């Protein structure tokens, strides 16, 4: 089993959410070139941005395995528990516990050898004066 | 033998004039944390 | 998932959107010829 039913996505086994966290050493030794860093700002009483729309399109099937994008979640895990349940059947996918607003975090997914990095925030909408948007 | 953060309002004005009285004050009660500490320490939030 | 079938690899053929560069390869001769349109025309024929 390597794709979907459909056969146009990847697909991969169900991944335990402890199999694919890394920490900063760990992030460390394995080399992160030309991959994607997310930086998720949420907490557990946060609202859930759908990230499974933000990494369906990116492994798709008329994508070979070797280029595809290795995908790392650099953010809080306690929100990132919440959403694991519709992005474990996606191979390549990996979770960094901490706050993108570290640099030591930044320098263990390797930030400089990155395709894209892109940064969203779940927890804007709850607030509502303009100095804190 | 008590202290109150509103006695220290009147660095703001003194640092205006000049930064050196900031620079002395910190070296001399902070145990002189040079630039090179505060910049690892603003890039791991912590100390090696 | 699913299995290996003919008609899923048959699905997997499609357009894949990316961004190409000028300075080497076969478009490097076009990077400053001046006509956008003969570097597009020549992309569709050879290379689809």
């Amino acid at each position: 089993k390597k794709y979907d039913s459909t056969g146009m996505f990847h697909w991969c086994a169900p991944k335990e959410i402890e199999k694919v966290i890394l920490t900063r050493s760990e992030a460390a030794m394995t080399v992160l070139s030309g991959h994607v860093v997310v930086c998720i700002f949420g907490d557990v009483s946060s609202a859930l941005i759908g990230l499974r729309n933000l990494v369906m399109p990116l492994r798709a099937s008329n994508f070979h395995y070797h280029e595809l994008k290795h995908i790392v979640f650099v953010g809080s895990i306690e929100y990132l528990k919440r959403e694991w349940e519709t992005l474990h059947n996606f191979p390549k996918v990996s979770i960094l516990p901490g706050t993108p607003l570290s640099r030591a975090d930044l320098r263990a997914v390797n930030i400089n050898l990155c395709d894209m990095c892109v940064i969203l925030s779940a927890n804007q909408n709850n607030i509502d004066d303009t100095s804190l948007q | 033998t008590a202290f109150a953060v509103s006695v220290l309002d009147s660095l703001m004005s003194a640092t205006y004039f000049n930064d050196n009285i900031l620079t002395l004050i910190r070296t001399l009660v902070t145990g002189g944390a040079t630039p090179e500490l505060e910049a690892l320490i603003a890039e791991e939030n912590a100390l090696r | 998932g699913g299995y290996s079938t003919p008609q899923t690899l048959a699905n997997r053929d499609r357009c894949r959107v990316a961004q190409l560069a000028l300075l080497d390869g076969p478009f490097a001769d076009l990077g400053d010829g001046g006509c956008y349109g003969d570097l597009f025309c020549k992309a569709l024929k050879t290379y689809n």
